[PDB]
């Protein structure tokens, strides 16, 4: 009986890995990119001050 | 001892892993997994600064965070098709709700004296119906006691039972001959759709717990 | 026997009254959301009144619920 | 307060990244006066 | 990595913990009453 | 076509999409729109001609879709970029002015403009 | 100043940069974190003021 | 349901309230402040 | 005996139905209060006492219904 | 005996009708949210907490009704 | 037993009534969506997620009725 | 038995009541479509997919109701 | 006897379902009339929308009706 439920669960995880998982990879990447760019920007900024 | 004890331990171990095995020794750059637990932090920062904002909100921020994560994790774990009644042991969830409700009521009485009962005077309204509005304010105030638990309990329990009964029906479509196993898959697709809805509404219900018990705490800390 | 049956049936019928409260609460909250989206800045005055309206709408439903307990337990 | 007066005050506030021109400043500054009258009889030329 | 920073809000959570204890005792008595038919 | 105009200056005077802030909330016009008269409130306005989108800060005015697909927008003195930082300084002054300050209406407008700036 | 510029060039991660390196470089990190826990707030307007911040809500 | 009437209510509840106290402390003292380390570290980077 | 007693309980259940209308009723009054007040910012001082009157009157129908329910049950 | 058990299940069925009201109620709160946002999109962040709060409060009455159903069923 | 079994099957039919409220509810959320999109031409990016959230919640109250229905019917 | 057979023919009837809600629900989705298109004639190409979606979802709650009728009818 | 009675009873219950469809058709036509009266001009696209909407509302009623016939006749 409960193996029918497990078949449903297998399908559920399949749809999740299809649609959501590449989106969530991209989402995580996007935030990471933004953080890194700000972080490195700050490094550039203090280098300018030394030169000034 | 019990099965219940074994899954409570499992919840603890999942939660440990999100602040241990998800970061790369705390890089400032951030890890893909660790970005998830940043966003959770941010939306409960911005939710509970929004709800129980005042001169404090961070003093009750851990409490609301461990209420977030517990329900957030336990409506994925309880939705594995071979996982035992934790939250679907309603007595634990409803008990947790009543504990928090009493811990608000006591907090309000202690912090705000017997003028805590001014919380159950709701507004300046015509004086001959001021006492009436105390009676049916207290009635609704300890309706807050059972509502918070009963929301979560009903949602999670009903989802698992719905799926299992329909699973049993599609079992019997496919237990008789192949022409019934044809169009035995059409209801099966409905169970898959229901499972998608049930995962969604468990995360929605998790937000609803933590906003409602922020709303109640807003009321309890800030009188009226 | 029949008396035991009767309280179970009667409890069922009394609970239907709650239907009105479920619609009722929502009409108050709907009006809150509609009002605040129309005005923007009304929300401070209106939000207390809306919670009052909610309490009263709910209160009728709690009476329905209390009749059910009065039949079933009492 | 008249609708176009209401819009007017908003427009005046609106002449404050930045990009400022003379025609705008002139459109928001006027030295004109309005002289009320009665009868012949003249209540003063209050600044517009 | 892991670091403990003390949170002195455990004496802020005194009415919450008290409520847990009361219910803990009460569920012992409730369990005994329900385990009796 | 679209008529987007000021008194002293004249802009686009139907154009693809125009998004308008009105007493009726927000109104969108896309190609032919059924013919309306709407008062434009002090606004953040979007006009899109093709996929290209131009973003406008508008001092309110009047909007009228004509039946022949002429979106007459008339407004006083607008740009969005022109309105911007100096305005943030002004808003501080304007809060002070609101304290003292028809003067009530002026102060109400100052609050409106402050909000309108927060939208930028 | 020549040395200070050189130190930024020859000592600066930004790949394998960790909070462990910053805790090591200033005990100010732990001092502020503890002080914030004492403060009963957890909002730092800098995590959102220029660093990315998003709230799910 | 038989899965809602065990006699094990107090047993369950004991393990249940223990998990709550454990997670509360664990978050509050350990795991919440390491995120606040990310916040503070970012603010130190904001300064330089 | 059993039937007569039963009829009280069942009849009471049926009686409770009337209350649903009052629940919707209170909400309809309050919706208008909110809508009106959001329109004016300033109608509220006149409108609020009018609204309490409307609330009471809609509620009263509910109380009559509750009264009949009590007449069967307690009476 | 059969009568008692029958009646338990009859009373349960009957209670379930009350939930329908709450189902309409949830939709009404969300309709207001959608309408509000479309009429002023600047409101959206301020409104979002109040909206979720109102949905929950609406939902609760149906679940109280449902709790009576389980009260009958489990006893 | 014939009585208890018949009572279950009747009671199931009664429970089925409860579903109607959610069904109307779905239409109300979607109506709000259609109206809102027609207002802005462009609100849809924010609003379409709100509509899905609302739909699910209204639907859930309906499903709770169905689960009681099936509890009598199958069970 | 006779009681059980009776329960099927009656109980089927009880289930049929729920369907009225879906009928109304469908009309509401279509009403919103008409109003939407009235408000902006060019909204149609985007909106028509949304309309068929709303129709189907509202209909689905009705379907679950209609199934319970058929289960009693032919089971 | 009870089974033959039950057929007639069952049919009667089913007749109730039709009420919703009757309201449903009217609402669609009301929307047609309103849309048209506002615009003078949306009509040529909209008229098929209205007919479709009538049919679908009616169809749900038809399901109620066929169940009424099925219960009456067997």
């Amino acid at each position: 009986d409960e193996s029918i439920l497990l078949l449903t669960f297998l399908g559920f995880t399949g749809l999740v890995a299809k649609y959501l998982a590449p989106a969530y990879k991209d989402f995580a990447d996007a935030r990471m990119k933004k953080v890194s760019d700000v972080l490195n920007a700050s490094r550039n900024k203090h280098v300018e001050a030394v030169k000034d | 001892l019990t099965t219940f004890s074994l899954y409570t331990i499992i919840v603890l171990l999942v939660i440990t892993s999100l602040y241990t095995l998800t970061n790369n020794n705390n890089k400032i750059i951030g890890s893909r997994w660790l970005i998830s637990q940043e966003a959770i932090y941010d939306t409960i920062m911005n939710m509970t600064k929004g709800q129980i904002g005042g001169k404090n909100w961070g003093l009750y921020f851990p409490m609301i965070f461990t209420l977030f994560m517990f329900i957030f994790i336990a409506n994925l774990i309880s939705m594995i098709p071979y996982s035992f009644a934790l939250s679907a042991h309603l007595v634990f969830i409803i008990s947790l709700s009543i504990v928090i409700w009493l811990g608000n009521t006591i907090l309000g009485l202690y912090k705000h004296g017997w003028v805590f009962f001014s919380l159950f005077v709701p507004a300046g309204t015509p004086l001959p119906l001021v006492p009436l509005l105390v009676i049916i304010e207290t009635l609704s105030y300890f309706a807050r006691a059972i509502s918070l638990g009963l929301r979560l309990g009903s949602n999670i329990l009903a989802g698992h039972l719905l799926m299992v009964i329909l699973a049993g029906l599609t079992f019997n479509f496919m237990l008789i001959n192949l022409f019934t196993l044809v169009f035995g898959f059409v209801p099966l697709a409905m169970i898959l759709a229901i499972m998608m809805l049930e995962f969604a509404i468990g995360i929605i219900q998790g937000y609803v717990w933590a906003i409602l018990t922020a709303s109640y705490l807003k009321d309890a800390v800030y009188l009226h | 026997q029949l008396v035991l049956a009767a309280k179970y049936i009667g409890a069922g019928i009394s609970t239907i009254g709650l239907l009105g409260a479920g619609i009722g609460i929502a009409i108050v909250f709907a009006a809150l959301i509609n009002g605040v989206s129309r005005n923007p800045s009304i929300k401070d005055t209106v939000f207390p009144m809306a919670i009052l309206g909610f309490a009263l709408s709910e209160a009728t439903g709690l009476f329905c619920l209390m009749v059910s307990f009065l039949l079933l337990f009492g | 307060i008249s609708y176009a007066a209401y819009l007017n005050v908003a427009a005046q506030a609106i002449r404050s990244t930045e990009l400022q021109t003379a025609s705008v400043l002139n459109r928001s500054q006027t030295d004109a006066f309005y002289t009320q009258y009665k009868n012949a009889s003249e209540p003063t030329p209050i600044t517009k | 990595m892991l670091k403990r920073f003390p949170t002195p809000i455990l004496k802020v959570y005194w009415p919450f913990f008290v409520a847990g204890a009361a219910v803990y005792y009460g569920m012992s008595k409730a369990a005994d009453l329900s385990s009796n038919t | 076509k679209l008529q987007f105009a000021l008194p002293h200056e004249t802009l686009y005077s139907e154009v693809t999409q125009v998004n308008l802030p009105a007493k009726s909330g927000r109104i969108g016009v896309l190609a032919n729109h059924v013919p309306t008269v709407e008062q434009l409130l002090p606004g953040v306005v979007e006009v899109m001609e093709g996929s290209n989108s131009k973003k406008f800060f508008i001092s309110g005015g009047f909007a009228t879709v004509q039946p022949d697909s002429q979106l007459c927008v008339t407004a006083i003195e607008a740009p969005l970029e022109s309105f911007s930082e100096n305005i943030k300084n002004l808003l501080a002054e304007a809060k002070k002015n609101v304290s003292s300050s028809r003067e009530a209406a002026e102060a109400a407008i100052q609050v409106e403009v402050l909000e309108n700036l927060q939208s930028v | 100043l020549q040395s200070t510029l050189d130190n930024i060039q020859s000592a600066r991660p930004f790949d394998e940069l960790t909070v462990d390196d910053l805790t090591k470089i200033k005990p100010e990190i732990d001092a502020k974190v503890e002080e914030m826990v004492k403060k009963g707030k957890w909002d730092v307007p800098g995590y959102k003021d220029r660093f990315g911040n998003l709230n799910v809500m | 349901m038989p899965q809602l009437v065990p006699f094990y209510f107090m047993n369950q509840l004991t393990y249940g309230f223990l998990l709550m106290i454990t997670l509360l402390i664990l978050f509050s003292q350990f795991f919440l402040p390491m995120i606040l380390r990310l916040y503070v570290s970012r603010l130190f980077i904001s300064k330089l």
